Parts: C-alpha cells; structure tokens; sequence
RNA sequence: AAUGCGCAGAUACCGGGAGGAACGCCGAUGGCGAAGGCAGCCACCUGGUCCACCCGUGACGCUGAGGCGCGAAAGCGUGGGGAGCAAACCGGAUUAGAUACCCGGGUAGUCCACGCCCUAAACGAUGCGCGCUAGGUCUCUGGGUCUCCUGGGGGCCGAAGCUAACGC
C-alpha cells in the first residue's frame, strides 16, 4: 500500500540459496523472498528452480504495492543467478536494466581455508 | 630545490570569498616553505570518478613550484591541515613521455 | 586472429605522465573500472608501465575510478 | 645525494695534477665522502640492512687501496691519512 | 545434514561511523636483490646495477679457514594491537571407531615497536672468479650508421662435447 510504480530488485546468488529484494528507488525494500521463504528446506533452495519462484514470490508481492518496472542488480555467483533474472523478466514486472555488481576486495581480508585454494 | 607539482582538491561550493580565503592560505604556505612557483592552472571544479568527502564535485588546483626537498612533506602537510583542502597531491615534476607521438 | 580495435592506435601524439588528463586517460579502462591488458592497450612494456602509475595516480585525484558496474549482465 | 658541485671540490682538492679524476687519492678521498655521508644515514635508520652491506663494501674498498698506496708511496699514504683523519 | 544465528527483528537492501589488516585490475613469457626475499599511491633518506665517451690511476687483482654481519615461517621476552583468519581447545556431523578430513565457534598466533631465536625442499637439490668452444628463436633494458648492428639480463631449441641415464 504505497504505490511505488518503479524501482529496484537486487537478486543475490549463492551456492546455497539464492535471495531477492525488491526495493524503493533509494533502496529501502519493499518486500523480498528466497529458497526458504518459497518453501524449500536446506539444499534445495540453492537449485535454479527455488531461485524461480524466489523470484516471482518477490514481484508478485511487489506488485501489490502496484510496482510496474524494476531495475536488477545482481551479486553473487551463485547457481541460478539467471533464472532468478530470467523469472523478473518473465514476471510482467518491466526489466529496465541488469547490473552485475558482486562485491570483491583489491585484496582484503584472508578468505575462509575453504575459498584459499593455493598461492 | 627540486621541481614539483602541487596537486590540491578543495571543496566545490564555496565563493569568491572563502575560496579566495583558501587561496590566500595555499599562496601562504607555499612561500612560507621555500618554495618560488614557476607557474599555475587553477582548472576549475569537476565532475569527480567516484565522491570525495561526499561531494560528487572537487574544485582543481595545480601550482608547478620549484623548493627545497628537505621541506616538501611539511608543506603538503600544512597544506592539508585545513578542512576544505580534500586532497593534496606533491609530485616531483617528470619531463614528458610522449608515445604514439 | 584475435586483431580486433587496439588502443594505441586510437589516439596521437599523448604524453605518457598527464595524470590529469582523463579523457584520453579513461580510454584505457575495462567496461568496469580495470586497468585494461597490453594485448588491448597495445602499449610496449614500459609504456604499460608507465600508464599505471598515472592511472592509479588519475584515480587518487578522483578523475578516474577505481571499480564500475557492469551493465545489462 | 651528492651532486656535481660538490663532488667537485673534492676531487680537484685531492687531485695530484689538474686534470685527475681517478688516482688512488682521488678515489679514496671520493669513498671517503661516499662512506660519512652512508653512516650518518645509518645512525638514523639502523634497520636499513640493505645499505649497510653497500657501506661493508665501500669501507672494503677504501681499506684496499689505501693498503695499496701504504706501500707504493709511504709518505704519500701519512699523506693522504692525514688530510682525510681515517683508518685510526 | 546438524550444531549455530534469528520476533530482544536476523538474512537480503539503503545511509552514517569505528577499526584492524591486505593491496584488485595493470600482472607474465616481466623486473630488483648476495641470499632470505621484494609488489596501492606520494615525499624524503639510501644500496646495487647497465650503457656511451675511452678521460684519470697503473696489477691496486681472485679466492677466502677463523671473525663479523644478514637470514621465510614457526617460536620466545616487554609493551601495544586485534578486523579477517586460525594450532590448542569447545561443539555438530561422518564412521565399525574418527582423538581426522566436512560444518558452527574459538585462544595463542597472525599486525606494530624494541630485543632474542638462526632453522628449512634456506633448491637451479648446480661455491666464487676468469679464459675458451656453431647457431636459431622469444623477451626485458641501454647505445649506434636503427632492413639492422652492438652491450647487459631473463627463457626456449640445438653444433661440438659431456653424462649412468635423465639431461646439460
Ligand atoms: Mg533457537
Ligand atoms: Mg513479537
Ligand atoms: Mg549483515
Ligand atoms: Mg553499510
Ligand atoms: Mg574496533
Ligand atoms: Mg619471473
Ligand atoms: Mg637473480
Ligand atoms: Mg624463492
Ligand atoms: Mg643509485
Ligand atoms: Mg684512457
Ligand atoms: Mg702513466
Ligand atoms: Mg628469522
Ligand atoms: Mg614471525
Ligand atoms: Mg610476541
Ligand atoms: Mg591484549
Ligand atoms: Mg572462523
Ligand atoms: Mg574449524
Ligand atoms: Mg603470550
Ligand atoms: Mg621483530
Ligand atoms: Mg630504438
Ligand atoms: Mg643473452
Ligand atoms: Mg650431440
Ligand atoms: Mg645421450
């Protein structure tokens, strides 16, 4: 109930889940969802599939504040990072724009032992 | 005396009046520390890459300056303790390179 | 092949230390904010060298990023 | 850093003829500014190894001709010593 | 999967702040250093090196038992610091068991200063110097009459030759 008409959904990848904000034009959210929230347990949720309707969840309950177009910032690099983003499309929200956006350090903090690889 | 180049950064709104203040404290310091100024480009604002100091503009100076090397870093120091100054940029003055020329 | 657009060839007679020259610098960034390769510059090694002690020094000075974003992903 | 004009002085000081640039004088005198200038360097950062080895080497050289003019021109080498007050 | 976190409202998202640590792209087929090792940017201080001129000294050279200095990491002492990471440790899993690999925590430590420690697959597993003995090709950095010639450095292929062989 606030009729925002346009703004911004932030899908964020992940090996183990995959979540999407749907926010006002400065970013404040409106409503969001995830693997979980659509119903999946642990493991699943991850799946490209979860992402789908993760996704569609969000717009569907951001067009009740009567949204209309999005734009899309994704971060992450996460298994169904694109079905996420093909669903928005699909969703009958107006796709404005897709932004690649994952965060990452000019070499920050020393990664967890299972992110370090070798040298 | 070696020869430099005085990078400096303040605030983008001001006036002709507190920027003329700034401007008096630059011509200060700068001759306060030895230091004769060959020549000088005041380049205007511009739109900046990313925002510094939260503005999303930054007005230029460039003061190419002769001085003793002995007091360089104080000057950049005295020249960066005011709060309007946002960057300051001493670089020892290189011939050019030119390539593709 | 791999012959695309090259960079050096865009350009004329540029010094090579102009920090504060950015419309001719930022022709040598990524679509993101990356400082580009020699095999799209077309830079001789030291010429390379010597473009990234600039850029970085352009990027200090905020005339040129550090990092973007990149569009229509 | 030691620029021209001041090396100057020193060479045509310590040369044995106008002209001279590199007899054994001419060079020790040369170390022997080259060497101060490196200690008082290394009495402020004592943690600068790398230098300190460059100084073990110009100290080396020094020592080496001077052991070699202490037995070509004796008294040449009080000299030399002397006008420099080193190795003592 | 669970432990764990979350209605004292977390996860995702926006703005502001504090901090500790490390410097993405450029970046390697690269460079520097005697070795260990060295990468944001600026300034000062300072070491080694290469080339051209062929100007000066006139065998001043090489090597080097002892000595003296340097020496990744871990470790120690005294203060400081402490974001992330993480021996020990505390838990969840897995398993026949699992004092492990996987998962959630976590202290020393990792960072700084000063002082110790002196080790290593400290490796090219190849001591230093000089002279000699086909070439080809790629590359870093000088110089010149600049299709190329001439130095210094890093690779690859190979003459002679060597090697137990692999190789060089
Ligand atoms: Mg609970
Ligand atoms: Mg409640
Ligand atoms: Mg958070
Ligand atoms: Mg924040
Ligand atoms: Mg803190
Ligand atoms: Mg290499
Ligand atoms: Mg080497
Ligand atoms: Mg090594
Ligand atoms: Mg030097
Ligand atoms: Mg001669
Ligand atoms: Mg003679
Ligand atoms: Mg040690
Ligand atoms: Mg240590
Ligand atoms: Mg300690
Ligand atoms: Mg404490
Ligand atoms: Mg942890
Ligand atoms: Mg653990
Ligand atoms: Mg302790
Ligand atoms: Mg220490
Ligand atoms: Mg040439
Ligand atoms: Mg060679
Ligand atoms: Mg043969
Ligand atoms: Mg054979």
């Amino acid at each position: 109930k606030r009729q925002v008409a346009s703004g911004r959904a932030y899908i964020h990848a992940s090996y183990n889940n995959t979540i999407v904000t749907i926010t006002d034009p400065d970013g404040n959210p409106i409503t969001w969802s995830s693997g979980g929230v659509i119903g999946y347990k642990g493991s699943r949720k991850g799946t490209p599939y979860a992402a789908q309707l993760a996704a569609l969840d969000a717009a569907k309950k951001a067009m009740a504040y009567g949204m209309q177009s999005v734009d899309v910032i994704v971060r992450g690099t996460g298994a169904g990072r694109e079905q996420a983003i093909r669903a928005l499309q699909a969703s009958g929200l107006q796709v404005k724009s897709i932004v690649d956006d994952t965060p990452v350090p000019h070499n920050g903090c020393r990664p967890k032992k299972k992110f370090r690889k070798a040298s | 005396m070696r020869r430099y180049e005085v990078n400096i950064v303040l605030n983008p709104n001001l006036d002709q009046s507190q920027l003329a203040l700034e401007k008096e404290i630059i011509q200060r310091a700068l001759e306060n520390y030895g230091a004769r100024v060959e020549k000088v480009e005041e380049l205007g604002l511009r739109r900046l890459a990313y925002p510094i100091a939260k503005d999303p503009q930054g007005y230029f100076l460039w003061y190419q300056v002769e001085m003793p090397e002995d007091r360089v870093n104080d000057l950049a120091r005295e020249l960066r303790i005011r709060d309007n100054v946002r960057r300051v940029m001493v670089v020892k003055s290189q011939e050019p390179f030119l390539a593709n020329a | 092949p791999s012959r695309k657009a090259k960079v050096k060839a865009t350009l004329g007679e540029f010094d090579l230390r102009d920090y504060r020259n950015v419309e001719v610098l930022k022709r040598f960034l990524s679509e993101t904010g990356k400082i580009l390769p020699r095999r799209r510059t077309g830079l001789s090694g030291k010429e390379q060298r010597i473009l990234a002690k600039t850029i970085k020094r352009a990027r200090i000075l905020g005339l040129l990023p550090f990092t973007e974003k990149l569009v229509r992903k | 850093p030691i620029t021209k004009e001041e090396k100057q002085k020193v060479i045509q000081e310590f040369a044995r003829f106008p002209g001279d640039t590199g007899s054994t004088e001419v060079q020790v005198a040369l170390l022997t500014l080259r060497i101060n200038r490196l200690s008082e360097h290394l009495k402020v950062h004592k943690k600068d190894h790398h230098s300190h080895r460059g100084l073990l080497m110009m100290v080396g050289q020094r020592r080496r001709l001077l052991r070699y003019l202490q037995r070509e021109d004796p008294e040449r080498y009080r000299a030399l010593i002397e006008k420099l007050g080193i190795r003592g």
